[PDB]
RNA sequence: AGGAUAGUGGCCUACCAUGGUUUCAACGGGUAACGGGGAAUAAGGGUUCGAUUCCGGAGAGGGAGCCUGAGAAACGGCUACCACAUCCAAGGAAGGCAGCAGGCGCGCAAAUUACCCAAUCCUAAUUCAGGGAGGUAGUGACAAUAAAUAACGAUACAGGGCCCAUUCGGGUCUUGUAAUUGGAAUGAGUACAAUGUAAAUACCUUAACGAGGAACAAUUGGAGGGCAAGUCUGGUGCCAGCAGCCGCGGUAAUUCCAGCUCCAAUAGCGUAUAUUAAAGUUGUUGCAGUUAAAAAGCUCGUAGUUGAACUUUGGGCCCGGUUGGCC
C-alpha cells in the first residue's frame, strides 16, 4: 500500500513478546536492523516488560537517551531498536549484563550473564561469498558482515565475535553431534544435539535432534543454530536449559515452589 | 440402491444434484432470488413509515364477521399502496388521513394472519408515538 | 489501599526525571500559561497562512485602509 | 481501533420454556436458597453444563489420559477449596452426580445464615448489602460468590458496621441524640 | 400535568451577529440569543426553564389572524410524503401559518394575507419540497338539511324484494344540533341519563328521548 | 361480499365499558422476596388441595 | 527480434504460424459479493452470516494524466473533463468529511461541532514538538458480568410438640397473620474530604444527612389448547375487538373491554424482519417416487460415476517396549 508501514498496531505483534491487549491500541514496531521484526525483541518491550525497569515508553526513552543502555557495545539510543537473538546488553549502572536468548517456551528468556563472557557474541553464517576485489566475506544472522573468514568456513556454520572488534574468534562447522539451538516452529528455543542430517534436495533440508533427556524431534535447517558440543555450549543457558519437559511436571515444579 | 451415487468420486454429481434440488424450497428460493428486495412492499425491512391516506372497513373472512378497521397507507420509501391493520380497540379514531404511521410485519412473513383479507401489516406507532401508549392513554398524539 | 511508590534521591533531580503533571501535583512547578487544545490549534493554523513575520502585510494593509 | 474486549454470556435457557415438571423443580431450589431469579440457577447449570461437558467428552478417554488428571484434580481442588465437592470422593463420576444445591449452598448468603447472625436469609444478605458483613477483613457483597471454605474462620459482622462495632447507625443516632431537645422544655 | 414538558439540554448556544454564527458557552440574562438542537420538539414557540414552579408565558395574539385560506395538493401521487412532512416544516417557521385539513381531505394552509401566502409558498417549490405543488382554491364543506316534514312517508324495498321499512324525515333544532356537537348529548351518556336531561332542556316527549 | 363496512362503530366497547378504578392494595414484596411468598403460597397455605392445587381456584 | 520496464512476460511493435478454453461448466449473466482470520447456531455432519476490533485489497464525487519522491498514478499533491457547489467588486478565484465532531437528506435504523496527548505507539533535525492516530469523559436498555426493590418483634389460632396428640385460656422454643402497634440495619441518593484522574466526572472510601405506604411504590406479557396460570365479578351481544395456528364473540364469553386473583421472565420483558436449530421439510451422514408430489414411453449412447478374481502366505529363532498377589 503505497509504501512500507510504520505502525504495527497490537494483535499484529509477534505473540512471544507477550504484549498486553488493554495496555494500548498499538505495539512498538521494530525498525530496520540486524533481525527481522518477527524474531526481534524491541528495546522498549525488553526494558519495560521483561524487566519492568521502566514505567512506560517515556521512561524507557529516558534511559536510552542518557546513553546508559548499550547493546553489543553500541549505545543505540533507539527505543525500538530491533534487538533479536543472542543480543548482549550492558548497563553502566547496576553492573548488569543481559543477553537475549529464547527459553524453552519460545519467548526471550531474561538470561543474565557476566562481564567477562558478555564481551563476546555468537552469530550463524547466513551465506559465504566474496565482495569487490575478491575479498571473501560471510554474513552472520544479525547482518554482521565479516570480511576475510577462515577458508574452512562454510554456510550455516557458527562463528564467535569479539564484539570489541568485528573479528571472528572461533568458528564451529556444521558437524553432527554438535549442540544446536532451534529458532523456528514448535521446536522454537529448544537446545539439543544433532542426531543426524538429511538433505532432501530442492530446498528446506531436514535435521534430526535429540534433547538432553532423550526427547527426539526433527525440524528444518534454516531454524537451527549450532551452540557447540554436548557439554560445552559456548554460552550459558537459561533456567530449564531447553529441555521441553512435558506438561505435567510443571504442576510439580509450580506446586513444590509455593504450595509444597 | 437409494438412487444416489455413493461412489467415492461422485462428489461433483452430489453437489450439483443437491444444488438443483435446493430450488424447491420456499425460503431458499426467496433468499436466492431476493424476492424481498425485488418484489415486496418492504425492501427487506422490518418496519416502514408511511402516510394514512384513507380508512378501509375491511370485512373479515368466514366464519367470523367483523370490520377490521384497516388504513390505506402508502409507504414513503417506495410509494406502494398497501393496507395496514390497526390493532387494539378504537385506534381508528386515534388516527386520521394524512398522518404518519410506523408499520411492522404482521407476524407471518406475508400471509396475513387471522380473518383479515389481504392486510399483511399492522400499525405500530403514529405521529412518532406508540399506538400502544395511545391505547393506554399514557401519551397524546400531537396534532402535527 | 494498594498503589505504587517511587522515591528520588534529590529534589533537584526530582524535577528532572518526573512526569510534568506530578510536578504541579506536588506544587514543585506551576501550570504554565496555556489555552485549551482547540484554541492553541487554531492559532497555529492562522499562523500557518502568513509566510514569515507577516509584519510587512500588517503595515501594508493600513495604508490601503487609509483611502 | 480498540482491541476487542472478550465477553461471553454465562447462562443458557431451557428449550421448553414452560414445563410443569421443570419449573416447580428449580422453584424448590430458588425457594431453598432464595435466588433472586432463575438466571442464577441457569448460570450455575450452564457452568455445570460447561464443566461436565469436558467430563462428557473425556470419560470417553482412558484413565491414563494426561489431560484427564491434568484438569480433573485441579478442578476438584477448586471444588474442595470452595467446598462444592468435599475433600473425599475425588473422582469425576461424583461431579456428574453433583446437583446445583452444591453451588447453591456454597453461595455466601447461604453459608452466612448457617452461621447465624441473621435469623433469616431475609436479613443475611441485607446485612451483606447494608454494609454489615465481612467475609475476611473485606466486605464481599454478593450472595453467589462461591466461598472457598476459608472465610468460615473470617466471616463475621462487618467491622465497619454498627453490628461489628464502632458505629451506632443512623437511626440510633437520630433518636438517641434527638432526645436531648425532646427531654421537655 | 406531564404534558408537553420536554427535558433536554441546549445542544449549543449561538449569538446572532448578522448572517454569521458562532458557538457561545455562557450567555447571561437579558440578552438576545440563538439556541440550537431544541426546535425539533419545540412547536415554533415555547418557554425554557430550569425549575418546575413556572407556568407558561402568555401566547402571542398573532396581531393579525391567519385569514386567507388556500388548499394545496400534489401533482403526483408518489410525491405526497415529500411536502406533508415539509408542510409541518413550514408551520414551524412562520408564527401564523396554520396548517390543517379540510373535510374532503385536502391540506389547508392559512396565511395572514394575499402577500404572505405567496412568500410562504416559494419555499414549498424550492426549499421545503422541491417537487412542484399546485395551488387550488379551498373547497368549503356544506351540510344538507330539511325543514318540511316530508308528507309522503319514506319507504323502501330490501334487495330481496321481501322486507319493507317506512321512514319520515323531520328537522332537528339547532340548539339540539349544537348541544349534540358541544357534547351535552352523547352516545357515552346512557339512554336513561341522556333521555331525561334533554326531555326538559329541549322540548321533546319522554318516549322519543328514550328512543 | 359486502365491502362497505362502517367506520362509525369503532371503539364502541372500550368507550361504553363500565368505568372502574384500580383498587388501592398493599405493595407487594418483589424479587427474591416475591419468590419466597410464591414458594410459600405454593407450599405453606395451599388453600384448595382438592385433588390438585388449583393455582387460581375460583371462589366456591 | 526488438522496444518498454526495476526486472519477467503479448506488456507493447514488426514478422511468422493457427493456436487457447470448454458439459471436470469455458464464456455470458446475477450478486440485496470486498477476501480471509472469524460470528451465530451447533450430538455428529452441517447451515447461514462475515460492511464491522487483526491481515490483505480497492477507493477517496466519477473516469484520466502526472510532478516530487526510496516508496504515489497520492487526492487533509497537482492538471484537465464531467456532476455538485462555494465567495464575488462579474474581472475572477478557491474545492473535495468513505478522517474526528457536527450538521439538508434517505430510512425501520445509528452519539459530543466536549477534554487531553496522561497512557499505546508513530513521525521529526528528533529526550522536550506534534498526533480528532489513540486515550478520557458525555450520550448509549447494541450486547455481556454481578445483584436493589427490605428484614425483628405477635395479629382472632385458622398446625405432632405438651397433662401419651388433654379443653389446643401452657410461650405450640416452629410456620402461616386484619393498610394495627415499636427497636436495630442500611442503600439508592445528597455531600464536606482524600482520591482516582493530564484535569476532572464515576468506582472503590468516607464526613454528615437520607425510609413506614419504607409514595424512595417493577415492569413486561399471559391465564381455552400449543403452554404456566380462572369457567372469578361487571360490561358487550357475530358488534366491538381478540386470535402467530386452531379458534372466541348471536344476552351466563374460562379467549373481547375491564377489576381481582394467578402465572411467566424479571431490571428486564414483548413485538416486527432475517437467519440457525427444530428440518431426517434438502437427505454425505440421512428423505421419498404402486396408490399421498414424484420412475423419463422405451431403447441405444458419449462425458460422468462404478467396475469379478488372481500376484510372499505361513512357519521357526533372535533382539528388545508389561499388567498382575513371588520388592
Ligand atoms: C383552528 O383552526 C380552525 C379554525 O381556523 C376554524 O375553526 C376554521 O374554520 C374553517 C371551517 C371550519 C368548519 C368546521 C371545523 C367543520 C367544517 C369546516 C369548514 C369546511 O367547510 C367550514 C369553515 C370554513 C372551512 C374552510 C377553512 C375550508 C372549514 C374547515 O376548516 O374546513 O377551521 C380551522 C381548522
Amino acid at each position: 500500500a503505497r509504501g512500507p508501514k510504520k505502525h504495527l498496531k497490537r494483535l499484529a505483534a509477534p505473540h512471544h513478546w507477550l504484549l498486553d491487549k488493554l495496555s494500548g491500541c498499538y505495539a512498538p514496531r521494530p525498525s530496520a536492523g540486524p533481525h527481522k521484526l518477527r524474531e526481534s525483541l524491541p528495546l522498549i518491550v525488553f526494558l519495560r516488560n521483561r524487566l519492568k525497569y521502566a514505567l512506560n515508553g517515556r521512561e524507557v526513552k529516558a534511559i536510552l537517551m542518557q546513553r546508559h543502555v548499550k547493546v553489543d557495545g553500541k549505545v543505540r539510543t533507539d527505543t525500538t531498536y530491533p534487538a533479536g537473538f543472542m543480543d548482549v546488553i550492558t548497563l553502566d549502572a547496576t553492573n548488569e549484563n543481559f543477553r537475549l536468548v529464547y527459553d524453552v517456551k519460545g519467548r526471550f528468556a531474561v538470561h543474565r550473564i557476566t562481564d567477562e563472557e558478555a564481551s563476546y557474541k555468537l552469530g550463524k553464517v547466513k551465506k559465504v561469498q566474496l565482495g569487490k576485489k575478491g575479498v571473501p566475506y560471510v554474513v552472520t544472522h544479525d547482518g554482521r558482515t565479516i570480511r576475510y573468514p577462515d577458508p574452512n568456513i562454510k554456510v550455516n556454520d557458527t562463528v564467535k565475535i569479539d564484539l570489541a572488534s568485528g573479528k571472528i574468534t572461533d568458528f564451529i562447522k556444521f558437524d553432527a553431534g554438535k549442540l544446536v539451538y532451534v529458532t523456528g516452529g514448535r521446536n522454537l528455543g529448544r537446545i539439543g544435539t544433532i542426531v543426524h542430517k538429511e538433505r532432501h534436495d530442492g530446498g528446506f533440508d531436514l535435521v534430526h535432534i535429540k534433547d538432553s533427556l532423550d526427547n527426539t524431534f526433527v525440524t528444518r535447517l534454516n531454524n537451527v543454530f549450532v551452540i557447540g558440543e554436548q557439554g560445552k555450549p559456548y554460552i550459558s543457558l537459561p533456567k530449564g536449559k531447553g529441555i521441553k519437559l512435558s506438561i505435567a511436571e510443571e504442576r510439580d515444579r509450580r506446586r513444590a515452589q509455593q504450595g509444597l | 440402491g437409494k438412487g444416489k451415487p455413493r461412489g467415492l468420486n461422485s462428489a461433483r454429481k452430489l453437489r450439483v444434484h443437491r444444488r438443483n434440488n435446493r430450488w424447491a424450497e420456499n425460503n431458499y428460493k426467496k433468499r436466492l432470488l431476493g424476492t424481498a428486495f425485488k418484489s415486496s412492499p418492504f425492501g427487506g425491512s422490518s418496519h416502514a413509515k408511511g402516510i394514512v391516506l384513507e380508512k378501509l372497513g375491511i370485512e373479515s373472512k368466514q366464519p367470523n364477521s367483523a370490520i377490521r378497521k384497516c388504513v390505506r397507507v402508502q409507504l414513503i420509501k417506495n410509494g406502494k399502496k398497501v393496507t395496514a391493520f390497526v390493532p387494539n380497540d378504537g385506534c381508528l379514531n386515534f388516527v386520521d388521513e394524512n398522518d404518519e404511521v410506523l408499520l411492522a410485519g404482521f407476524g407471518r412473513k406475508g400471509k396475513a394472519k387471522g380473518d383479515i383479507p389481504g392486510v399483511r401489516f399492522k400499525v405500530v406507532k403514529v405521529s412518532g408515538v406508540s399506538l400502544l401508549a395511545l391505547w393506554k392513554e399514557k401519551k397524546e398524539k400531537p396534532r402535527s | 489501599s494498594v498503589g505504587f511508590g517511587l522515591v528520588y534521591n534529590s529534589v533537584a533531580e526530582a524535577k528532572k526525571f518526573e512526569p510534568t503533571y506530578r510536578l504541579v501535583r506536588y506544587g514543585l512547578a506551576e501550570k504554565v500559561e496555556k489555552a485549551s487544545r482547540q484554541q492553541r490549534k487554531q492559532k497555529k493554523n492562522r499562523d500557518k497562512k502568513i509566510f514569515g513575520t507577516g509584519k510587512r502585510l500588517a503595515k501594508k494593509v493600513a495604508r490601503r485602509n487609509a483611502d | 481501533p480498540r482491541a476487542p474486549r472478550t465477553y461471553s454470556k454465562t447462562y443458557s435457557t431451557p428449550k421448553r420454556p414452560y414445563e410443569s415438571s421443570r419449573l416447580d423443580a428449580e422453584l424448590k431450589l430458588a425457594g431453598e436458597f432464595g435466588l433472586k431469579n432463575k438466571k442464577e440457577i441457569y448460570r450455575i447449570s450452564f457452568q455445570l453444563s460447561k464443566i461436565r461437558r469436558a467430563a462428557r467428552d473425556l470419560l470417553t478417554r482412558d484413565e491414563k489420559d494426561p489431560k484427564r488428571l491434568f484438569e480433573g484434580n485441579a478442578l476438584i481442588r477448586r471444588l474442595v477449596r470452595v467446598g462444592v465437592l468435599s475433600e473425599d470422593k475425588k473422582k469425576l463420576d461424583y461431579v456428574l452426580a453433583l446437583k446445583v444445591e452444591d453451588f447453591l449452598e456454597r453461595r455466601l448468603q447461604t453459608q452466612v445464615y448457617k452461621l447465624g447472625l441473621a435469623k433469616s436469609v431475609h436479613h443475611a444478605r441485607v446485612l451483606i448489602t447494608q454494609r454489615h458483613i465481612a467475609v475476611g477483613k473485606q466486605i464481599v457483597n454478593i450472595p453467589s460468590f462461591m466461598v472457598r471454605l476459608d472465610s468460615e474462620k473470617h466471616i463475621d459482622f462487618a467491622p465497619t458496621s454498627p453490628f461489628g462495632g464502632a458505629r451506632p447507625g443512623r437511626v440510633a443516632r437520630r433518636n438517641a441524640a434527638r432526645k436531648a431537645e425532646a427531654s421537655g422544655e | 400535568k406531564k404534558d408537553d414538558l420536554f427535558i433536554k439540554a441546549i445542544q449549543r448556544v449561538v449569538l446572532m451577529m448578522g448572517r454569521f454564527v458562532e458557538p457561545i458557552d455562557d450567555c447571561p440574562a437579558g440578552n438576545i440569543i440563538g439556541l440550537v438542537g431544541i426546535d425539533q420538539f419545540l412547536l415554533k414557540t415555547g418557554t425554557l426553564t430550569t425549575s418546575e414552579t413556572a407556568h407558561n408565558m402568555k401566547v402571542m395574539k398573532f396581531s393579525v389572524s391567519p385569514v386567507v385560506q388556500v388548499a394545496v395538493e400534489v401533482k403526483n401521487a408518489n410525491d405526497l410524503p415529500k411536502l406533508v412532512e415539509g408542510l409541518k416544516r413550514l408551520s414551524k417557521s412562520d408564527p401564523c401559518v396554520l396548517t390543517y385539513m379540510s373535510e374532503s381531505g385536502e391540506h389547508i394552509v392559512a396565511g395572514t394575507g394575499e402577500l404572505h401566502l405567496e412568500i410562504c409558498l416559494q419555499d414549498l417549490e424550492h426549499d421545503h419540497a422541491g417537487v412542484p405543488l399546485k395551488i387550488s382554491p379551498p373547497v368549503v364543506a356544506y351540510r344538507e338539511t330539511v325543514e318540511s316534514e316530508s308528507s309522503q312517508t319514506a319507504l323502501s324495498k330490501s334487495p330481496n324484494k321481501h322486507n319493507r321499512i317506512y321512514l319520515k324525515a323531520e328537522p332537528i333544532d339547532e340548539e339540539v344540533s349544537l348541544a349534540i356537537e358541544n357534547g351535552i348529548i352523547n352516545p357515552r351518556d346512557d339512554f336513561k341519563a341522556r333521555a331525561r336531561i334533554m326531555a326538559d332542556d329541549y322540548g321533546w316527549d319522554v318516549t322519543d328521548a328514550r328512543k | 361480499a359486502k365491502v362497505h363496512g362502517s367506520l362509525a362503530r369503532a371503539g364502541k366497547v372500550k368507550s361504553q365499558t363500565p368505568k372502574v378504578e384500580k383498587t388501592e392494595k398493599p405493595k407487594k414484596p418483589k424479587g427474591r422476596a416475591y419468590k419466597r411468598l410464591l414458594y410459600t403460597r405454593r407450599f405453606v397455605n395451599v388453600t384448595l388441595v382438592n385433588g390438585k392445587r388449583r393455582m387460581n381456584p375460583g371462589p366456591s
